[PDB]
């Protein structure tokens, strides 16, 4: 069976650079190779057909070359809506083989996070368990340390966070620190805050609330 | 006097594939040491019959089908045999008796620009037959409207072309295909 | 228009079985090839079976004897019949129309299936009230303790799509999976704009409406 290599795994531009990923093939496919984007949660979509063939409807800035063993795909000019998770497939010798996938970001400039911290809602409360949020909305780059304090002491190990994708439109990521505890625990403090540290920011900011108020 | 093999194997062209050729091969005395002596072919897979043991065999008729596949869709013209060439172009019987020989061509039948006279059918509804020969080139209605013999969306032409080109890989240049049936008298050895 | 729209997946036990079903729409599929094409969550994509125009079958050496693919030209939809499922069959199960010329590559949307032991259970939604900066203000939906995935989130019955974030789920230690859906609104459209989030869970045939407004005493 075939096995396509695919390179770079990863891959950060600005807008307007040239994008290159190559896809080299353990086999001759001849030109029978073509190239799928696959957007955050969506299906991949094909690009490229027959290794240098448009298909109809995609942009211009989306080119392929390459014959035998070795191809390219080539992004003209970087867009924002471009990111994705872009695979190389070959389909004319079975099985149908696939490449480990290039995911592409942008390089964007900096933007600091708008920071929400949300107390657990009364509704939670009766089941006996809260949960904390606390939010960064819109941000560059990814890299973000969140930092929890309940009445100052540093809590780890009892939170997790999760972040989306860099938005299709403007790029910037946005984060969710969810903090657990009982409702027990929750009402053996007072102070409930959340310390963000970033690039965009000269100083580290801090949302707090105090329980009850 | 001899069978006509001559003419078959040393044919200057042969036939597209979902065009295979048929000669009818009767009345004649068959030397087929010419054959399995030569060394100038790459598959010679027999079924039900010994290759040395064919000069003391009669048969009543012997059919050589002559065509050009991929090399990758050699293994397709055997008995029992799936993919596009085996469904929609050549199809064997599971009770074959006779043989396959295949040879490379890529040095006559793949120009520098690509050679595209050599086709194989890509569309069709259902499988072949054994011994079917299929040459339509209706529109194949792919969708829920009708074609009418006009092509686009749904509506593809039914042959597709094959690429010939000298740098190809093995399993992408030219193979020149003859297969042998044998019908049980008047062609023997 | 043209399109595929496929369902089936859902929790199952392992050694369970399961059928996926994918109707489509603007061409026959008993005249096209067709092929299934599975993602395991953060890998990449593999190939898993393949019908041809004629009917010839195709499969995957990881699921060969396993898998089966068929198509019903009466009703014009393409299945996918599991069986035997293992935990590495866990995947989103894209059914697609394999591209053969020019414009006539179409995939479906996939539907998740989820092969383990565990039990189905439907989520809690919670809301985050806004605070009190004075331009913008943030509220959205705490969807805790649920699986399998996926889940579903929009706002006011799909009437609010700017400025809207939906996380993608984290796992906890329970084993249960919980997710967050928030969006920025100005703070002045508080007092007079109801806001709903749209939450939906198919595995659980869960759907649940939570008003999210502010907090005072
Ligand atoms: C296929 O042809 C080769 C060579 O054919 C040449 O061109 C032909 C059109 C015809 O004019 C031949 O006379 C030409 O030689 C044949 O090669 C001979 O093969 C035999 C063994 O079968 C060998 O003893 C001879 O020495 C070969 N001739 C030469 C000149 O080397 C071959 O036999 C033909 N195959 C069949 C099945 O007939």
């Amino acid at each position: 069976a075939i096995r396509m290599t695919q390179s770079p795994s990863s891959l950060s531009a600005s807008v307007g650079d040239r994008v290159t990923i190559t896809c080299q093939a353990s086999q001759d496919i001849s030109n029978y190779l073509n190239w799928y984007q696959q957007k955050p949660g969506k299906a991949p979509k094909l690009l490229i057909y027959d290794a240098s063939n448009l298909e109809t409807g995609v942009p211009s800035r989306f080119s392929g070359s390459g014959s035998g063993t070795d191809f390219t795909f080539t992004i003209s000019s970087l867009q924002p809506e471009d990111i994705a998770t872009y695979y190389c497939q070959q389909y004319d010798n079975l099985p149908v083989t696939f490449g480990g996938g290039t995911k592409v970001d942008i390089k964007r400039t900096v933007a600091a996070p708008s920071v929400f911290i949300f107390p657990p809602s009364d509704e939670q409360l009766k089941s006996g368990t809260a949960s904390v949020v606390c939010l960064l909305n819109n941000f560059y780059p990814r890299e973000a340390k969140v930092q929890w304090k309940v009445d100052n002491a540093l809590q780890s190990g009892n939170s997790q966070e999760s972040v989306t994708e860099q938005d299709s439109k403007d790029s910037t990521y946005s984060l969710s620190s969810t903090l657990t505890l009982s409702k027990a625990d929750y009402e053996k403090h007072k102070v409930y805050a959340c310390e963000v540290t970033h690039q965009g920011l000269s100083s580290p900011v801090t949302k707090s609330f105090n329980r009850g108020e | 006097n001899l069978c006509p093999f001559g003419e078959v194997f040393n044919a200057t062209r042969f036939a597209s594939v979902y065009a295979w050729n048929r000669k009818r091969i009767s009345n004649c005395v068959a030397d087929y040491s010419v054959l399995y002596n030569s060394a100038s072919f790459s598959t010679f897979k027999c079924y039900g019959v010994s290759p040395t043991k064919l000069n003391d065999l009669c048969f009543t008729n012997v059919y050589a089908d002559s065509f050009v596949i991929r090399g990758d869709e050699v293994r397709q013209i055997a008995p029992g045999q799936t993919g596009k060439i085996a469904d929609y172009n050549y199809k064997l019987p599971d009770d074959f008796t006779g043989c396959v020989i295949a040879w490379n061509s890529n040095n006559l039948d793949s120009k520098v620009g690509g050679n595209y006279n050599y086709l194989y059918r890509l569309f069709r509804k259902s499988n072949l037959k054994p011994f079917e020969r299929d040459i339509s080139t209706e529109i194949y209605q792919a969708g829920s409207t009708p074609c009418n013999g006009v092509e686009g969306f749904n509506c593809y032409f039914p042959l597709q072309s094959y690429g010939f080109q000298p740098t190809n890989g093995v399993g992408y240049q030219p193979y020149r295909v003859v297969v042998l049936s044998f019908e049980l008298a008047t062609v023997c050895g | 228009e043209v399109q595929l729209l496929e369902s089936g997946g859902g929790l199952i036990q392992p050694g369970g079985s399961l059928r996926l079903s994918c109707a489509a729409s603007g061409f026959t599929v008993s005249s096209n090839y067709m092929s299934w094409v599975r993602q395991a969550p953060g890998k990449g994509l593999e190939w898993v079976s393949v019908i041809y125009s004629g009917g010839s079958t195709y499969y995957a050496d990881s699921v060969k004897g396993r898998f089966t693919i068929s198509r019903d030209n009466s009703k014009n939809t393409l299945y996918l019949q599991m069986n035997s499922l293992r935990a590495e069959d866990t995947a989103v199960y894209y059914c697609a129309r394999d591209h053969v010329r020019p414009g006539m590559n179409i995939w479906g949307q996939g539907t998740m299936v989820t092969v383990s032991s565990a039990s189905t259970k439907g989520p809690s939604v919670f809301p985050l009230a806004p605070s009190t900066s004075g331009g913008t203000a943030a509220l959205g939906c705490l969807v805790k303790d649920y699986f399998p995935e996926p889940v579903t989130v929009s706002w006011n019955s799909g009437a609010l799509t700017s400025g809207v974030h939906t996380f993608p789920a984290v796992l906890q230690s329970s084993g249960l999976y919980s997710l967050s859906s928030v969006v920025t609104v100005p703070s002045s459209s508080l007092g007079t704009q109801t806001y709903i989030c749209n939450v939906n869970h198919k595995p659980s045939n869960t759907k649940v409406d939570k008003k999210v407004e502010p907090k005072s005493c």
